[PDB]
DNA sequence: GCTCCCAGCTCCCTGCTGGCTCCGAGTGGGTTCTGCCGCTCTCAATGG
RNA sequence: UAACCGGAGAGGGAACCCACU
DNA sequence: CCATTGAGAGCGGCGGAGCCAGCAGGGAGCTGGGAGC
């Protein structure tokens, strides 16, 4: 029954599918994408990709 | 019911006037997530004014 | 039950906020008035549509 | 039970060696010597001090709280954390069926005396 | 924030719920109960 | 001796490598003798708390 | 010796399984836990 | 024709159960 | 003054769910040696 504006919806599907591809919400497909390595070492397995 | 509540100070005027102008509370009141108030009349009040 | 779903729901949400954000953070507004992320690429072309 | 076996078993490796050390001098070997008495005077008052429940060799192997100090505070938490029972299942554990309350707990175990954080 | 804070207050067979965010989330290959609707 | 200096190597390669990474798959953990396991330089950044 | 047939060969992909990572914020208090034996060098007490 | 004093952030680590929202 | 040596003290040892990597089992189709000229 709740309601939750659609800015937020489209938002947060349009950088799922924003590559091409479907990027998960996870490590895997938000650490895989081109960001630079001191924001992927901040979600996880902040060694292994330094 | 035993809540507990943290209280930051902001140590300069640059982070008091961010604060006042960003983060007041009654600059918060409509919620941009269901575009409707966060704050209602909700006990005892309520009750008292219908 | 209740009590039971209390104490999962807590630690279960908690980690899909979490997530989220990492994912998407620095995803702004810019005074080209579109919505790009921190590599400068393109996400919406005006926010919300 | 369960400790003193495994404390019983090391002092008798302890008097074997003892017996070793001094039977291969050809000399004879005396008892009061290789009973080492540190074994269960130790292993007891370290397990039930700690709470692991193990040897202190390997006590990140062990269980662990299985003896936790007693709560003072009012007389009914005394008596009720003497009566207390405890169902080893770890925790991040995202199952339900071992923390519902069975129908054949009817009787035996407290059906409303549970403790309402992640246990 | 908007879509974490209603989702820590919600709960033939379709899997709602925080089970079905984290599906959607974690674009997962196996979901639960995956239906057509013909 | 050339065949001790093998196993010189090996152990010094056990500790160079668990200096930096503790916990190894099928490796056994530099402990200290107190019985406890170290906090390699991995184990000091790697997850929640590094 | 010529042209052309065929299994063995060569590489291709598709599929199962082992390995690795993660698992909510904060807070208070508590109690237990910094390796243990022993074999040589040194000091200055105490034997002649 | 006279009259006694002067120094200052100190400081600690690891692990476990119980509890609170 | 002379002196072997106990004692002091210090250092050398003694749970569960989900992605990628590896492998194995498995076809397309090429090329040398045979087949018929
Ligand atoms: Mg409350």
């Amino acid at each position: 029954g709740s309601y939750v504006n659609y800015r937020h919806l489209a938002l947060l599907c349009d950088t799922m599918t924003c590559r091409g591809h479907l990027m998960a919400i996870t490590r895997h497909g938000v650490n895989r994408q081109d960001t630079g390595p001191l924001m992927k070492c901040s979600f996880e397995e902040t060694v292994d990709v330094l | 019911d035993g809540d507990e509540m943290n209280l930051h100070l902001p140590q300069s005027l640059e982070t008091r006037a961010e604060i006042q102008e960003l983060a007041m509370v009654p600059r918060m009141i409509v919620t941009p997530q269901s575009n409707r108030p966060v704050m209602g009349i909700v006990q005892d009040t309520l009750t008292a004014v219908r | 039950e209740g009590l039971i779903d209390t104490a999962v729901k807590t630690a279960e949400t908690g980690y899909i906020q979490r997530r989220l954000i990492k994912s998407m953070e620095s995803v702004m507004v810019k005074y080209d008035a579109t919505v790009r992320n921190s590599i400068n690429q393109v996400v919406q072309l005006r926010y919300g549509e | 039970a369960f400790l003193f076996r495994g404390m019983f078993k090391n002092l008798l490796k302890e008097v074997r060696i003892y017996a070793q050390k001094f039977i291969d001098r050809g000399k004879d070997f005396n008892l009061e010597l290789a009973i080492k008495t540190r074994i269960i005077s130790d292993g007891l008052k370290y397990s039930l001090a700690t709470g692991n429940w193990g040897d202190q060799k390997k006590a990140h192997q062990a269980r662990a709280g299985v003896s936790q100090v007693l709560n003072r505070l009012t007389f009914a938490s005394t008596l009720s954390h003497l009566r207390r029972l405890n169902s080893p299942i770890g925790r991040d554990g995202k199952l339900a069926k071992p923390r519902q309350l069975h129908n054949t707990l009817w009787g035996m175990v407290c059906p409303a005396e549970t403790p309402e954080g992640h246990a | 924030q908007s879509l974490g804070e209603p989702a820590t207050q919600m709960t033939k067979n379709v899997t709602l719920g925080v089970p079905r965010l984290k599906e959607l989330i974690n674009i997962s290959k196996k979901p639960k109960t995956p239906s057509l609707t013909v | 001796a050339a065949h001790v200096i093998a196993e010189d190597v090996k152990l010094l390669q056990f500790h160079v490598a668990t200096m930096v990474d503790n916990e190894l798959p099928g490796l056994p953990r530099a402990m200290q003798k107190s019985g406890r396991p170290l906090k390699s330089l991995k184990q000091r950044l790697k997850g929640k708390e590094g």
